């Protein structure tokens, strides 16, 4: 599925950064037995990539009722939300030290039981850089 | 001397009216094919 991401971010230590991931015409699903459009049970994951290091998983948001979950390490300073009307997802990362500079990716997950934690489509990646 | 016997499943047909149902092979389409019964991969075809 299409996955548009926000722009490059140049921030400063201790500030907050908001990253936007847009998935045009992807949130809603159709229920044949009901002949109507509902909010899909899809999941939006947020990953990060330090330069040269391996991939890291931040947290995922279930867009149905917006039920989110973050990893333990970043727990308490990162909030994942989504706006279903604009049909996008927002990452809010605060109190970044010098170690949080990376490129941040938004990923799509069909949330089908037979395919646990499958990541279908990825964004362009947003370079978040912090310095003095 | 002769007698009558009944035969079941005798190959006789007569042209007649009949309701037919759609069937497609698996998005909301203006033709509600999602309600069509899925068709078999190999339809039976018998020469006469």
């Amino acid at each position: 599925v299409r996955l548009d991401q926000s722009g490059t971010a140049v921030k400063k230590p201790g500030a907050s950064v908001r990253v936007s991931c847009r998935a045009p015409d992807s949130f809603t699903v159709y229920r044949p037995r009901l002949s109507a459009y509902f909010i899909g049970e899809f999941n939006i994951h947020w990953l990060r990539q330090a330069p040269g290091q391996g991939l890291e998983w931040l947290g995922f948001v279930n867009i149905f009722r917006g039920a989110v979950k973050y990893s333990s390490r970043f727990q308490g300073r990162i909030t994942i939300t989504r706006d279903t009307s604009s049909e996008t997802s927002y990452l809010d990362l605060g109190a970044l030290k010098a170690d949080d500079t990376a490129t941040y990716y938004c990923a799509w997950d069909k949330n089908v039981d037979d395919n646990p934690w499958r990541l279908d489509s990825w964004g362009q990646g947003t370079l978040v850089i912090v310095s003095s | 001397n002769l007698w009558v016997t009944v035969y079941y499943g005798v190959p006789v047909w007569k042209d007649a009216e009949t309701t037919l149902f759609c069937a497609s092979d698996a998005k909301h389409n203006v033709w509600a094919t999602h309600a069509c019964v899925p068709t078999d991969p190999n339809p039976q075809e018998i020469h006469l």
